RNA sequence: UUUGAGGAGG
DNA sequence: CAAGTAG
DNA sequence: TACTTGGCCCTCCTCAT
């Protein structure tokens, strides 16, 4: 998938390491240094400045280049860059915990409240589950506020032993909007915790600290909950959308990113100039701001930081959050192609396994059929027979990883066969499909039938596998999916197989009946008082399609 | 929620429902690793019942004029009357019906003796009947040995687990004991020769049968139980179109969220 | 005897509606709901806070702030949910592929 | 076994962790009135030795974790006075099979 | 120097193959990749030592087209040079920047300003020259150098030698 | 690739690829305890010149051999007696190895799998490191100090006296030509 | 047409293990991308063409592994990398069990 | 690890899944151009072709059942009882 | 083209 | 509309 | 104390910025 040949090895994903970036990484990693907020026009002249997305990163325009890495568009997943940002900034998410964090360590020394000394720290410390120790290690000392430089240890209360020191009270904490402030207890001392001191206070926590609070030395320090380099996705993640040319188009994103820039800027150039102390933390808020909400959206601290129109602007993590979005609504659930849908109506007329397929359709939907010596001949003339009459094909895909469209094709009646070769043909009678209807809550809900092209624009199903669907025809609708590898038939073939279904393990008894007309008619026939003649009994006999011939 | 809340489970290849951290779940799906498909109402006859009709039905006594078997039956019928060492075979096999009684009467205190199991003993035998044109008229042939030893040896091949050792080995008598009952009961001496008179022949097929029909009957190491178990749950939720307790589907919600303050609290003391 | 409840009362609230449901399901999930200890809900108060892996539980209410949380704490996953090998697009250890395939070139001489 | 009545001091109480090996348990009479394990419901746990538990691990393929736990507090789990380790086996009735075999580890 | 180390390639087999004798063409194609290969973590894979016994284990099946894929542990003799090692060889080339002697597969070049002062290096020569007080350097002879350092690249391996210390030079 | 006998667990950082000198410090790959495919442990494989000619020439030789098992259903002498060899069972392009066996025809020190043998069974009572215990099998040396100078890592693993004989009945052994 | 979680569902019931993958992956995203054997990310530079391959900063051109995801996947990923969490992507496990 | 021949617990049967995917599998493998070890009575579909090597156990398959350990047994086609 | 709202279908 | 969870 | 996220599935229109 996806076209190329590419001389890397091919692997399947085992395992998924989470981690948080290291701001040397996100440095490491990058290809664009990505200081200006605007985006191409080098003076209205159309291209991309070395400012925002490509100054190197990937593309649009339909051009190859993309730092060599060429390709074009499609193959080339985006580049990341970064943008160093001028002070450290929270990270929307993590300041929950880079709270508790402090609560659990005092500064100025930044070391645990609480060693293999207390007691009811070391079952604490016991626990192997980092959720749940740094669960029950805050518990324990969130309370502690004092720095203590000596504790009584396993012998007498009286004889006092030392460790680490510099008692220094330690500040309760709260959250206010995006900052922590903490008073130091006659009457308090309200100071706001600046991001530069908390970080400060993270990178001289302790290797076996970090471990034994829940995290890892490795992947992620807390020392990285504060940002300070920040990653700048590439387009694809925020790609445009051109009116054609001489118009606009830009995404959300590529907007946050413009401001976070901007906001970052500004901050900047008031450090290296006239630089009134503390009128600098009112445009520093600003940042904390921005890269907050590019990131989150939906807080507490209720300002939206709405996009000019009011509309409320796509915060990264909206585009996951459960159903229509990423997760729930993209990667567990997709669109597919080769998949189709029309109106049920019942048929008696065709085998309990069976499907009516429209010729509409069949000759619309389409399947990937090998050229081998057993249908060469079959296949050759689907092929010349082309994409209009039933029984044929659209295309024609040679090893040569290149489609020919038999509709067009100065050659779509000339055309040889190379054993190898794949020629999509039309859904014929008998390919194995995947029916169904929605809401699917049973394993039955879908089955596999056996295509029969019909004519007429309708799904036609036999009655007796209407309950499992639990279908009627006022105006029901159904959805048929045509596999692709013939191990993939195979799979519906074997297990999916409506004849398979017939006894419901959900309720180990059959899931499928007689009903309506045929139930209703076949009582009647029953009935002692029912007798049937000679030239009817006759014709009955004929339609068991298994009659012996024996009257 | 029921099916994310057990996507991962499925019956692995050593026959336990585990999921995805390989957490058994349960070590024999179902209580006795039976696919739900295989498996139909029968009736456990050694339940219901007068402790008069059960010895009518399935007591054999060789050293007894008019409780041994008429040799109307048997071919070997008189040459049999007094065998003391079959006497002892044959109260082997009665003590045991009689410990599955009280077995049963221990499990199904309702005395409902009809309950989903696999392989359908009813019919296999049914089947039997007519294929081998059985006439209930001239006597059987089978040793009293042939048969009360053959269903002994049929029990040791109904393996659903196979291990090579004692805790597993063990498991298996444990995950087929029930079914076992169902199946002295209906292949009990007195029954095999007096109500369905089998030959050895339509004997020896019987058995070959319930052996295989059960081996097909074992779950499929594979088998995605999980969301099975789920959806089938979760489905007949839907169907719910609607003496006086919290009931139906808002009672299923108060269950699935484990809620503390249920609107009926209620307690059934006797 | 819990367990024998739970299951004993979802089981009424099937049976009050003459549908029936053959005893595995409900045992199954009430055993699902008790092994770990005592009363798991099935909710993402209870379940989807488990040893599961991150991208499976991550799949169902609590979507990103899970993922965050997993990064932060650098959690490792298995790749043996269904969830996950279908967000990765690999086939998933079920059914067809809960086992290997290979040609054993030995046999593949005897077969000519 | 101390066998309170109303109640222990919650002075008192902090003192039966203190003399290893041994160990101590309390239990209020009105919770002992009745045997749960009579219970029509409470099938019956059975204590596993050392061996016993290393050999059904071992049997099974199992890591300590992927077994089916049991409260250290469960009330069963008291009437046998189990320990964080020690595994129990539960033999229970089944309308399925006759009788049915369970294991639960304590926590 | 030369080494016989221990290896494994992986190599997937289109279901065609999937013959008689196919242990006949996995072996084949592992030989055309790998004899003539060239690493920095392996240096020159030179030659495949005992062809008989080279292991196949099975091989499985990928998922989505027959192809199945082996694990082809194998075992060769390789030779990857190193810095500060001794090893002689013949001159290949020479220029007015010094000549390049050939040990082995590879290739070693000595700078002008590399070798001893009382070389110089002579020009107006057929072939082309170094001449010493009573060395003559040219193509054909045989010198021995030190390497001083090496640079892995492509297929190939190159590296800088001196001869300006001792016991080194011609022969 | 051709992954190597030994998957390091390359966790995150790496970084500390030291370098690579006759301090016998070769790249990880070459420890002088690697592992062989039975699984157990093996010294590395020091293999000096014409010793290693002779083990090239053994299996591209025994290969001609099972090369056919499946066809029925003096120096500059040798420089032709191998460019045989080759054109037969080797990939033809190889021409790396084309000039491997000329360089280790041409340089190698002996003919004899005997006299081989010797040399090893000699060089192998020191307690030297293979790769000692390969320069020393393909690099003339009269001296101590030619030697103990032309592989540094020598220096104090022996005495000059008993290096010089080894050194000795090296030149002794050395095959004519 | 969307096959949306029930439909999965189902096919997971159906233990249909490769019909699923290839509804997922071959009619609808499938995306092939570049690893860095080291850190298991989308760095890589793949250049497929005069085969050069790097990803410096972890610094490479030797071990690079290429997988086959949803491009939605992808898509996850790097979209999470924006918000400075890292998902690796290694191709063999060293937690064993 | 690897489970001995020998000491195998396993179903002595083929699962359906196995069976399935087994055929199907072969099927695509023959319709790859795979080498055929039947003689096709005429058959000309190759999960037909399959269904066929697999009723002469003709196929040279080999399925590797991982247990919940990691440890796995080794069963070929032939081997494994093909009931269903 | 994306998005956001309303109406409807089983 | 609610119940639970957590600060 | 207060508030937070959960809210059938799929499909099809039209409208407006
Ligand atoms: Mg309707
Ligand atoms: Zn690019
Ligand atoms: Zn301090
Ligand atoms: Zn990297």
């Amino acid at each position: 998938v996806g076209q190329q040949y590419s001389s890397a090895p091919l692997r399947t994903v085992k395992e998924v390491q989470f981690g948080l970036f290291s701001p040397e990484e996100v440095r490491a990693i990058s290809v664009a240094k990505i200081r200006f907020p605007e985006t191409m026009d080098e003076t209205q002249t159309r291209a991309k400045i070395g400012g925002l997305n490509d100054p190197r990163l990937g593309s649009i325009d339909r051009n190859l280049k993309c730092q060599t890495c060429q390709e074009g568009m499609n193959e080339c997943p985006g580049h990341f860059g970064h943008i160093d940002l001028a002070k450290p900034v929270f990270h929307v998410g993590f300041i929950a915990k880079i709270k508790k964090v402090c609560e659990c360590v005092c500064m100025h020394c930044g070391k645990l409240l609480l060693d293999e000394h207390n007691e009811l720290m070391r079952q604490a410390l016991a626990i192997k589950d980092s959720k749940k120790r740094f669960a029950a290690i805050w518990t324990l000392c969130k309370t502690k506020m004092v720095c203590e430089t000596d504790v009584p240890s396993e012998d007498d209360p009286t004889q006092l032993v030392s460790r680490g020191g510099c008692g220094n009270t330690q500040p309760t904490i709260r959250k206010d909007g995006l900052k922590l402030v903490g008073s130091w207890k006659d009457e308090p001392e309200l100071r706001v915790l600046s991001t530069e001191e908390i970080l400060n206070i993270f990178k001289h926590i302790s290797v076996k600290d970090f471990t034994s609070l829940g995290f890892n030395e490795v992947f992620s320090r807390p020392e990285w909950m504060i940002l300070t380099c920040l990653p700048v996705p590439p387009p694809p993640v925020r790609p445009s959308i051109s009116f054609n040319e001489s118009q606009r188009g830009e995404d959300d994103l590529t907007f946050k990113l413009a401001d976070i820039l901007k906001a970052n800027i500004s901050l900047e150039t008031l450090e290296h100039n006239g630089a009134p102390h503390h009128a600098i933390e009112e445009a520093e808020s600003l940042l904390q701001f921005h890269v907050a909400t590019y990131m989150d959206n939906d807080i507490a601290g209720q300002p939206q930081a709405l996009q000019k129109s009011g509309r409320p602007v796509k915060s990264i993590r909206a585009r996951l959050k459960g159903k229509e979005g990423r997760i729930r609504g993209n990667l567990m659930g997709k669109r597919v192609d080769f998949s189709a849908r029309t109106v049920i109506s019942g048929d008696p007329n065709l085998e309990l396994d069976q499907v009516g397929v429209p010729k509409s359709i069949a000759k619309t939907l389409t399947y990937p059929e090998v050229v081998t010596p057993y249908n060469i001949d079959r296949l050759t003339q689907l092929v010349r027979n082309g994409p209009n009459e039933h029984p044929g094909a659209k295309y024609v895909i040679r090893d040569s990883g290149d489609r020919i469209d038999l509709r067009y094709s100065k050659r779509a009646g000339d055309i040889q066969l190379q054993y190898g070769w794949k020629v999509e043909r039309h859904i014929m009678d008998n390919d194995p499909v995947l029916f169904n209807r929605q809401p699917s809550l049973h394993k039955m809900s879908m089955m596999a039938h056996r295509v029969k092209v019909i004519p007429y624009s309708t799904f036609r199903l036999n009655l007796s596998v209407t309950s499992p669907y639990n279908a009627d025809f006022d105006g029901d609708e159904m959805n048929l999916h045509v596999p692709q590898s013939e191990e993939t038939r195979a799979e519906l073939s074997q297990l999916c197989a409506v004849p398979l279904q017939i006894v419901s393990p959900q309720s180990n008894k059959p899931c499928m009946g007689i009903v309506q007309d045929t139930l209703c008619g076949i009582r009647k026939l029953t009935l002692r008082d029912t007798f049937i003649e000679l030239d009817q009994v006759l014709n009955m006999l004929y339609w068991v399609p298994d009659w012996d011939g024996v009257i | 929620r029921l099916v994310k809340a057990l996507e991962d489970i499925m019956v692995h290849y050593d026959n336990t429902t585990r999921n995805s951290l390989g957490n058994v779940i349960q070590f024999i799906y179902g209580e006795d690793g039976m696919d739900a498909a295989h498996i139909e109402k029968q009736s456990l006859d050694t339940i219901g019942g007068s402790d008069a009709a059960f010895e009518k039905r399935y007591r054999v006594d060789l050293l007894n004029t008019d409780h041994t078997l008429d040799p109307s039956l048997l071919e070997s019928g008189s040459e049999i009357l007094g065998d003391l060492k079959l006497q002892v075979l044959l109260d082997e096999e009665y003590k045991q019906l009689v410990k599955d009684r009280k077995f049963l009467r221990e499990v199904f205190v309702d005395g409902e003796a009809n309950w989903p199991l696999p392989v359908n003993i009813r019919r296999i035998i049914q089947n039997a009947q007519q294929t081998f044109h059985i006439d209930h008229t001239k006597p059987s042939d089978l040793t009293i040995k042939d048969i009360v030893l053959g269903v002994k040896d049929l029990q040791e091949n109904l393996l659903v687990l196979r291990g090579k050792n004692e805790i597993i080995q063990n498991a298996q008598r444990d995950a087929v004991t029930l079914f076992c009952c169902l199946l002295r009961s209906r292949l009990a001496t007195r029954r095999v020769l007096q109500e369905y008179r089998l030959t050895k022949q339509a004997f020896d097929w019987v058995l070959s049968n319930i052996e295989a029909q059960f081996l097909r009957s074992v779950v499929h190491p594979g088998e995605m139980v999980g969301v099975l178990a789920a959806q089938s749950i979760g489905e007949p939720a839907t169907q719910m179109t609607l003496k006086k307790v919290t009931s139906g589907v808002p009672r299923l919600k108060e269950i699935l969220n484990v809620a503390k303050n249920m609107k009926t609290p209620s307690l059934t003391v006797y | 005897a819990g367990r024998a409840a739970l299951y004993k009362e979802v089981y009424n609230v099937i049976a009050s509606d003459g549908s029936y449901v053959n005893y595995r399901h409900m045992a199954l999930l009430v055993d699902v709901m008790t092994t770990q200890g005592g009363l798991t809900s099935v909710t993402r108060h209870g379940f989807n806070r488990s040893n599961t892996g991150a991208l499976m539980r991550c799949s169902f209410e609590e979507t990103v702030e899970i993922l965050f949380e997993a990064g932060a704490s650098a959690e490792l996953d298995d790749c043996r949910g269904v969830s996950e090998n279908v967000i990765l697009g690999q086939m998933a250890p079920i059914g067809t592929g809960a086992f290997d395939v290979m040609i054993d070139e030995e046999s593949l001489v005897k077969y000519m | 076994i101390f066998v309170y009545q109303n109640n222990i001091t919650p002075s008192a109480m902090k003192l039966v962790p203190s003399i290893p090996p041994a160990t101590i348990e309390t239990f209020n009479e009105a919770a002992l009135v009745v045997n749960i394990t009579h219970h029509e419901l409470v099938p019956k746990h059975i204590r596993l030795s050392s061996d016993e538990k290393r050999e059904l691990l071992k049997r099974y393929r199992l890591k300590e974790s992927q077994l089916p736990r049991i409260q250290r507090a469960d009330p069963v789990a008291l009437y046998l006075g189990l320990k964080r380790g020690e595994v129990v086996k539960i033999i229970r009735k089944s309308e399925t099979s006759g009788r049915y075999a369970s294991y639960r580890i304590c926590m | 120097m030369f080494f016989i180390k221990d290896l494994s390639l992986n190599i997937t087999l289109h279901p065609s193959f999937f013959g008689p004798r196919m242990k006949q063409y996995l072996k084949t194609k592992l030989l055309e990749e790998v004899e003539g290969s060239c690493t920095g973590k392996f240096g020159y894979i030179l030659c495949v030592l005992d062809y008989d016994n080279i292991d196949i284990q099975r091989g499985r099946i990928l998922p989505t087209d027959g192809s199945a894929e082996f694990n082809v542990k194998y075992r060769a003799v390789v030779f990857k040079p190193f810095k500060g090692e001794v090893v002689d060889g013949t001159v290949v080339s020479c220029s007015q920047h010094g000549f390049e002697v050939q040990v082995g597969p590879m290739k070693v070049f000595v700078t002008k300003h590399l070798m001893p002062q009382d070389l110089t290096f002579n020009a107006g020569s057929n072939p082309p020259s170094y001449q010493s007080s009573e060395d003559v350097i040219t193509i054909k002879s045989r010198i021995r150098v030190k390497i001083e350092g090496c640079i892995s690249q492509v297929s190939s391996i190159h590296a800088i030698g001196s001869i300006k210390e001792d016991y080194l030079g011609a022969i | 690739s051709t992954s190597t006998f030994q998957t390091r667990r390359r966790r995150l950082k790496k970084v500390e690829e030291e370098e690579n000198a006759a301090t016998l410090q070769l790249g990880q790959e070459f420890q002088l305890k690697q592992i062989n495919h039975q699984g157990e442990e093996e010294e590395l494989i020091a293999l000096n010149l014409s010793e290693a000619r002779l083990v090239i020439k053994e299996a591209l030789v025994e290969r001609r051999r099972a090369f056919k098992r499946s066809q029925k259903k003096t120096r500059e002498k040798e420089l032709e007696s191998i460019d045989v060899l080759l054109e037969q069972t080797t990939g033809g392009n190889n021409k790396d190895l084309k000039n491997t066996m000329q360089y280790l025809t041409n340089f190698s020190r002996f003919r004899d799998q005997e006299t081989v043998g010797a040399v090893i069974q000699l060089l192998k009572s020191t307690g030297l490191h293979p790769f000692e215990v390969a320069q020393l099998g393909s690099l003339a040396c009269d001296t101590a100090d030619e030697a103990k100078t032309l592989i540094p890592s020598l220096n104090n693993k022996i005495s000059d006296d008993e290096l010089e004989r080894i050194l000795k009945e090296l030149s002794n052994l050395e095959t004519l030509y | 047409l969307r096959f949306g979680e029930m439909e999965r569902d189902c096919m997971i019931a159906h233990g249909a293990a490769s019909f699923l993958k290839e509804r997922l992956m071959e009619a609808s995203d499938a995306f092939r991308v570049h690893i860095c054997g080291i850190c298991g990310l989308m760095t890589v530079i793949a250049k497929l063409n005069h085969n050069q391959f790097e990803c410096k900063g972890c610094d490479n051109k030797i071990d690079i592994y290429q997988i086959h995801i949803p491009y939605a996947a992808k898509l996850l990923f790097q979209e999470l990398m924006a918000m400075n969490i890292t998902p690796r992507l290694y191709t063999d496990r060293s937690r064993d069990f | 690890k690897a489970i001995p021949k020998d000491q195998r617990a396993t179903t002595p049967y083929m699962t359906k899944y196995e069976r399935a995917r087994i055929l199907g599998t072969r099927a695509l493998q023959i319709s790859m151009n795979a080498p055929v070890f039947v003689d096709l009575e005429g058959e000309t579909d190759p999960l037909r072709i399959a269904m066929k090597e697999l009723a002469e156990k003709k196929i040279p398959l080999v399925i590797r059942r991982y247990l919940p350990d990691g440890s796995f047994e080794d069963w070929s086609v032939e081997e494994l009882i093909v009931d269903l």
